[PDB]
């Protein structure tokens, strides 16, 4: 089974260079060429360049020329990517490439490597409950608000994940370098407040739980 | 040596 | 007791002279009626005929042209021109000396290999080719030389057939001019103007094929059995002088160009000048080559450079007679392989008659190299430029011919030299000269009165 | 370099039917074309090599069809699986380069979204900040608009939005916008509004609260 | 011994064609055995010469056979900004053919190929191809393992190293029992030669039409190498199978390269890694020793022997004279992991340019007494040069120095008869194998069978 096996999520700073990599599995590096390819959110896949791990021989995008560098070591049977000069544009996931039976198709891609270029610093969370307003209806809606932390991920789950029914929770956003997410669960008004529910966030990166329950307001 | 052509 | 000379007519002098070489006649009118004036002279001076008034012709041979044999025109027989004199029935012998002067023919043809990794090599085989030329012209002044060239079989994948300008121009990609590749083209036929053939040598330049071994033994194939083409004189030497820096195609090479018919060893040249069966016909195999070389009486040298000495000198093995010689900057290992073999011709002296008449008849005594008289025989063997040999020739007349004054020719064969043998039959008397046309003596109507006698 | 325009940039469609996905080039590339799928959260797998090749072990109900410079994916009864992003790439040229996609969205009846607004917690309140959130769930189709006006005028700056994916179990979506201010200028104002605009209604679905008003 | 030389069966292709020039047995899925012919000259449906290849089913009466069809079209392909381009003009296809469960394998090993990039090229070469035909489903294939599309500065840059672009693949072919293709490329790394090897299933199964470059996982070639005597030796010329180091989990190849080390001529036998078990080197410069190459087990001992032809060899006669007239050299292959040794025996030719062991074929058990048979074809054979095939009867001291038999050429001078030869099956099912004999020179087969 030809599989590309990528290494890790990264994690770098503005300026810097970072250096991906893309073992063969199930095959040898050398067989095809190996292309590397650029996925964001906006502006979509862009092809960076290609290696022939026989003989080393590379082809670039000209926007790319300069700041990649492809390079493969037919020892390990591993392709790699070296990207210098670290933008805010270089935050994209990269995936390796290569064909199945056409010398020039794309056909097997390896699972992505995430890479994050960003200047800050290590911040828990935030987290705020969110309680209705002062006439109750036959459902109720409440919140749970996690502002300012960095990096990415949190983990958030209601009641230690027993309530699971009825969540929308958002995909985090980054606003001047930290990210904020938020998320909502919708239960009857005959379960809350008489019921305790609980937002709970976890922050490994800051070594952080936190336990939020949500109280009705008062007077 | 190296080149085995017409040379 | 008694001689041919007295006991057979004889009613005047020249019946006597006509019966036989040893008789004499007496014109002494002194001697007495008892004696016979037909006899032999030592009888006639016995009974006391007058000395003067015998007479008893000699048979002699003068030398007329006698232009010493050359040193080093041109003279190769001597003498030139001899005056035989015979009486009835007689034989005189004469010598002739045969020298063999004038340089022995030899045929010399150039293959030059023209391919691209010869550029290098170009001077080296105008230098060689030259000095064969000049060098060997001094050896022999009948020298005949001449070249052709070869690179392969002008066929993908020896051929480069991309881009289109690549076959005019072989060395395109490399962004310089070099000829169009070709297999075999005879350029020059066997011909003694060596500045013409220096002019010509010096002329040519390098064509470029891809794949190192080369077409060479499709030059030499069609340099041995195109007669007419090439020039080879029937009696001649003939040496082949084939030259490369590389290795060779063989027979069973021309499949990698799809190239399965066998080589059939005839001639494929014709009237461009070129092999026309070099994309058609495989490469000769060895046994083929030798085959031809042997069957043309063609004596082969390759001329190569250091790199592949041991390989020809391989080859050379299995083609007997081949010789092997190093090409390079210095001519000299080649051309003592030429010297060489020019050092083994031997000729031969073979005398023959030329307008013999009916009435003459000749034998012949060689002495030859050995320095003994074999008798009977008229021709030598073994010799080399400067040698002679010598001959002793006795011609014999039959009777007495009317003609009276005859010639033939003495001419070795493959000479232009000869000895012309001019011959006058003696059958009269000196005395007949004053025969007095009024009898005197006779008064009988018989007539005349001639050394002592009527009719 | 050689531009490659795919159509639609998304599609809501239901589970049997067939579609077909375009990719138009800016120039002929004779059948020099992949077609590529990234199912949510996954990475990529090749569906079409050369124009129409499947690559191996794809189903037989993808088929790729096209000449010069117009192509197309078809998906003949999908299948839940299905319902995905699709991709072309052309390589007649270097550079390779991609269609903007086509995502495979689940078509369902209009639903108008629930709207909730949430005034600042009394802990971020102490923080010295202000987040007003709003949520509006569960509603179909996609497209979505929400205006917050405090004291009747519009407020733009410092709103943030996030958007979830096509719901697994009822095939809606959900917004949830934040407004954020100073605590000091929340606190000079009383009327907090978040206004959600959705096809399903002419009039905007309006959520309010004064401050200080229990 | 008991070929019937009277009886023959003729078949006949077109003009010119060179039908004959290779040919194979060919047993379909119901088992019936029909006969492959290559026919290198056949023109195409434009009136240019591109080869092709005829299946003809067995007949007592012979004939006229089906052309299996094959796509003589020439491609072009823009892609990777480059232009790949085939040439199928004088590709000669039919130059060599083989069998192997109910596929047919036709190669064309004078194919030529370029790829253009604006103003440079790879250059126009032969790197050969092979055609893959499945006659009872209609399946076609391709393989065609030297193209590239590498520029020529490249390999200039380069010292011309790995330089595939004269391969000629297909010129010798083979494949084991498992279903491995095996093609002998002579002009492979700048005539050095090489092997290439990928199973027929992922050669059917990697194949689109179209794609011209395009990756066969499996495929193993052999390696460049920087020895001299390796130089223009044609490695690959001839190529053949079989079990050599005792052990029946691996396929030894034999490899013929006439013009190995300066032209003296060598076979190897190698493991399917291509590493060399062992050399056997030519006796006679540009006797083309490795010319043929065939493997049976002669002496009846279980263990396969080798067969080696050098039809170009001179023979030693009276006064320091030579004659080609050609020579086969038979190795027995003896008990344990023991080195092949000197020959066993040297037959040799006696007709004067005869190319005596142009061809060599196995075949089988021909007289049915336990030892496995031969067939040495000399093309210019027999008295009147017409050509002769020659059967020589294995026994337990190898094979006898005389012939038990002696067929000559039924056809006209030039004919080549015996130039490929195939034996070892028995066509029109009386239990005894049978012997099929190409004379591409008179465009004809000829079928000799077995008897009782
Ligand atoms: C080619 O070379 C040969 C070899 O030199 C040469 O041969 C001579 O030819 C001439 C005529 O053309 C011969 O002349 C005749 O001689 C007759 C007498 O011959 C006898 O006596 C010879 C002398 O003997 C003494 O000396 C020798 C050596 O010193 C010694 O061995 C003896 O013991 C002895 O002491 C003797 O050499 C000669 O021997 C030859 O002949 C015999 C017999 O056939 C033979 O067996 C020998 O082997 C040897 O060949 C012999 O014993 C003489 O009678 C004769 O005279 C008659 O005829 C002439 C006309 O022809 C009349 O004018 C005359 O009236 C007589 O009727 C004649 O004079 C001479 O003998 C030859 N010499 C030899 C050695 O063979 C050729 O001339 C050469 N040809 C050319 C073209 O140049
Ligand atoms: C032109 O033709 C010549 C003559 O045939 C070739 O030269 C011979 O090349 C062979 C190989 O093909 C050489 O064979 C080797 O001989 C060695 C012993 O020879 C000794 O004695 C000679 C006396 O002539 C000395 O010159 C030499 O230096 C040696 O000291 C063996 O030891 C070798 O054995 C090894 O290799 C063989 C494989 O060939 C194995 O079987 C053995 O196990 C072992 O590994 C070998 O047999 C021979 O030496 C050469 N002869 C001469 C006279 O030089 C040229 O190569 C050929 N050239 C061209 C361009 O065609
Ligand atoms: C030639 O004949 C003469 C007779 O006049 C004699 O003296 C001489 O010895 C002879 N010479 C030869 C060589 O025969
Ligand atoms: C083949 O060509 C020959 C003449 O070269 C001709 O006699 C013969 O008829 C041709 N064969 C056929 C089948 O026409
Ligand atoms: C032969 O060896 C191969 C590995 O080299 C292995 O996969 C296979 O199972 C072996 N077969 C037998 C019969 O031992
Ligand atoms: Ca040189
Ligand atoms: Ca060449
Ligand atoms: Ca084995
Ligand atoms: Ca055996
Ligand atoms: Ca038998
Ligand atoms: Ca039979
Ligand atoms: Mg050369």
């Amino acid at each position: 089974e030809v599989q590309l096996q990528q290494s890790g999520a990264e994690l770098v700073k503005p300026g810097a260079s970072v250096k991906l990599s893309c073992t063969a599995s199930g095959f040898n590096i050398k067989d095809t060429y190996v292309h590397w390819v650029k996925q964001r959110p906006e502006q979509g896949l862009e092809w960076i360049g290609r290696i022939d791990p026989a003989n080393g021989y590379t082809k670039y995008d000209p926007k790319f020329q300069g700041k990649a560098t492809i390079t493969a070591d037919t020892s390990s049977n591993t392709a790699y990517l070296q990207l210098s000069s670290l933008t805010s544009e270089d935050t994209a996931v990269y995936y390796c490439v290569r064909p199945l039976y056409d010398y020039y198709a794309m056909d097997y891609w390896g699972q992505g490597t995430s890479v994050t270029v960003s200047s800050a610093k290590t911040t828990a969370p935030s987290v705020y409950p969110l309680a209705p307003v002062c006439t109750t209806g036959s459902s109720v809606t409440l919140g749970c608000l996690v502002k300012g932390y960095f990096p990415e991920p949190v983990t958030l789950t209601w009641n230690s994940g027993s309530l699971s029914s009825g969540v929308h929770t958002f995909p985090a956003v980054l606003q001047s370098d930290l990210y904020t997410l938020s998320s909502s669960v919708t239960v009857t008004s005959s379960t809350w407040p008489s019921q305790s529910i609980t937002c709970n966030v976890a922050h490994p990166a800051s070594s952080t739980k936190v336990d939020k329950k949500i109280e009705p307001r008062g007077p | 040596a190296k080149q085995r052509g017409d040379v | 007791g008694p001689n041919i000379c007295t006991t057979r007519g004889v009613s005047s002098c020249q019946q006597c002279l006509a019966v036989s070489p040893m008789c004499a006649w007496c014109s002494d009118e002194a001697l007495p009626l008892g004696s016979p004036r037909c006899d032999l002279k030592e009888n006639l001076l016995k009974d006391n005929c007058a000395p003067e008034s015998i007479e008893f012709p000699v048979s002699e041979a003068r030398v007329l042209e006698d232009r010493p044999l050359s040193d080093k025109q041109v003279t190769q027989v001597s003498p030139q021109r001899i005056a035989l004199r015979l009486r009835p029935d007689d034989s005189k012998n004469f010598s002739i000396q045969v020298r063999q002067v004038e340089d022995y023919p030899v045929d010399i043809y150039y293959l030059m290999d023209l391919s691209y990794s010869m550029k290098d090599d170009l001077w080296s085989i105008q230098n060689l080719g030259t000095k064969l030329a000049t060098q060997m012209r001094k050896l022999t002044s009948n020298l005949r030389i001449g070249f052709g060239a070869f690179v392969d079989k002008p066929v993908s994948p020896y051929m480069y057939i991309s881009p289109p300008e690549a076959l005019e121009n072989p060395c395109y990609d490399m962004k310089t001019t070099c000829l169009p590749m070709f297999g075999y083209k005879h350029v020059l036929t066997l011909t003694d103007q060596v500045t013409r053939f220096n002019e010509e040598v010096k002329k040519q330049s390098v064509s470029r094929n891809r794949d190192a071994p080369e077409g060479g033994f499709d030059a030499i194939m069609q340099a041995t059995v195109c007669d007419e083409k090439i020039g080879w004189r029937n009696d001649a030497s003939h040496l082949l002088v084939f030259t490369t820096d590389a290795k060779t195609h063989i027979a069973l090479d021309g499949r990698l160009a799809g190239i399965v018919q066998p080589n059939d060893g005839q001639c494929h040249v014709g009237s461009d000048n070129h092999y026309s069966a070099s994309t058609t016909m495989d490469y000769p195999s060895l046994g083929l080559m030798t085959e031809k070389l042997s069957q043309k009486n063609i004596n082969l040298i390759f001329a190569v450079t250091e790199n592949v000495v041991n390989l020809y000198q391989n080859y050379s093995e299995l083609i007997p007679g081949t010789t092997v010689g190093v090409l390079s900057m210095d001519s000299s290992n080649v051309l003592q392989l030429i010297v060489d073999a020019y050092g083994k011709i031997r000729s031969k002296v073979e005398l023959e008659v030329r307008d013999l008449p009916e009435e003459l008849s000749l034998s012949f005594n060689a002495t030859c190299l050995n320095n003994e008289v074999i008798p009977g025989l008229k021709s030598c063997m073994g010799l080399k430029i400067g040698d002679t040999v010598s001959f002793s020739i006795e011609a014999k007349v039959r009777g007495c011919p009317q003609e009276k004054e005859k010639s033939f020719t003495i001419k070795p064969v493959g000479f232009k030299d000869s000895l012309i043998v001019q011959v006058t039959f003696d059958c009269d008397c000196a005395c007949q000269a004053q025969a007095e046309p009024n009898s005197h003596r006779c008064n009988n109507g018989n007539g005349t009165f001639e050394c002592g006698v009527c009719r | 370099d050689i531009l490659m325009t795919q159509s639609p940039s998304s599609m809501s469609v239901s589970l049997g039917d067939t579609v077909s996905i375009t990719c138009h080039a800016s120039q002929g590339i004779s059948s020099n074309i992949g077609w590529l799928q990234q199912k949510p959260g996954k990475s990529f797998m090749g569906l079409i090599y050369y124009g129409t090749n499947l690559v191996d072990g794809v189903p037989s109900r993808f088929s790729g069809s096209g000449s010069g410079a117009d192509y197309s994916l078809t998906i003949s009864s999908l299948d839940s699986e299905d319902f995905a992003d699709y991709y072309c790439v052309q390589y007649a040229q270097l550079p390779y380069t991609f269609g903007g996609g086509t995502k495979l969205e689940i078509k369902r009846a209009d639903a108008a979204p629930t709207v909730s607004i949430f005034p600042p917690s009394s802990e971020q309140l102490t923080s010295g900040g202000a987040s007003v959130v709003c949520f509006l769930n569960n509603f179909y189709p996609k497209d979505i608009n929400v205006k917050w006006k405090i004291d009747g005028s519009e407020r733009q700056n410092g709103v943030l939005n996030s958007w979830t994916d096509q719901d697994s179990k009822d095939s809606t979506y959900s917004m949830s916008s934040t407004l954020t201010l100073t605590k000091d200028e929340y606190e000079r104002h009383n009327s907090y509004t978040c206004e959600a605009t959705h096809k399903t209604s002419t009039s905007p679905i309006v959520k309010s609260f004064n401050r200080n008003e229990c | 011994l008991n070929l019937d030389p009277v009886q023959l069966t003729f078949y006949a292709g077109p003009n010119g064609s060179q039908f004959g020039f290779s040919l194979d047995f060919h047993k379909d899925s119901h088992g019936r055995v029909a006969i492959v012919v290559g026919a290198p000259r056949t023109l195409g449906p434009s009136q240019e010469e591109t080869g092709g290849v005829f299946l003809c089913p067995w007949r007592a009466e012979g004939g006229q056979c089906p052309s299996l069809l094959f796509d003589l079209r020439d491609e072009t392909r823009n892609v990777g900004s480059q232009t790949l381009q085939t040439f199928k003009a004088r590709q000669g296809l039919g130059a060599s053919v083989v069998s192997w469960s109910d596929v047919i394998v036709a190669c064309a090993p004078w194919q030529h190929w370029n790829v253009l990039e604006k103003t440079e090229e790879a250059e126009k070469t032969p790197v050969g191809s092979c055609f893959l035909a499945q006659p009872e489903s209609g399946r076609r294939a391709e393989y065609s393992p030297c193209r590239g599309n590498t520029l020529s500065r490249i390999y200039v840059e380069n010292d011309f190293s790995w330089d595939k672009r004269y391969c000629e693949a297909g010129f010798s072919s083979v494949v084991t029992q498992a279903g491995e293709l095996v093609l002998g490329a002579p002009g492979g790394y700048y005539f050095l030669g090489l092997l290439a090897q990928a199973p027929v299933a992922d050669i059917f199964s990697s194949y689109r039409p179209g794609i011209l470059l395009w990756h066969v996982s499996s495929q193993s070639l052999s390696f460049d190498s920087s020895n001299p005597e390796y130089f223009d030796g044609y490695w690959g010329y001839s190529v053949a199978v079989g079990e050599f180091d005792g052990d029946l989990n691996t396929t030894e190849y034999v490899v013929g390269a006439p013009t190995w080390s300066w032209t003296l001529g060598a076979v190897e036998i190698l493991d399917s890694y291509y590493q060399r078990l062992h050399r056997l080197r030519g006796e006679q410069m540009a006797s083309y020793f490795g010319h043929s190459v065939a493997v049976t087990d002669v002496n009846g001992d279980g263990r396969h022997d080798l067969l080696v032809g050098a039809p170009l060899y001179m023979e030693s006669r009276a006064d320091r004279k030579l004659a080609e007239v050609g020579r086969v050299y038979l190795f027995l292959q003896p008990r344990g992991p023991h080195a092949l040794g000197a020959p066993s025996l040297l037959l040799t030719g006696t007709q004067l340019y005869g190319r005596f062991g142009s061809a060599i074929a196995p075949l089988g058990d021909l007289d049915r007494d336990g030892y496995n048979d031969i067939a040495v074809a000399a093309p210019y054979g027999g008295p009147s040069g017409r050509g002769q095939v020659l059967v020589f009867l294995g026994q337990s001291e190898g094979l006898r120095s005389r012939p038990s038999q002696v067929l000559d050429s039924p056809f006209p001078t030039g004919s080549a008869f015996g130039f490929s030869l195939r034996g070892a099956v028995d066509i029109d099912d009386n239990g005894y194998p049978d012997l099929i004999v190409g004379a591409y020179g008179a465009n004809q087969v000829a079928v000799y069978r077995a008897q009782p």
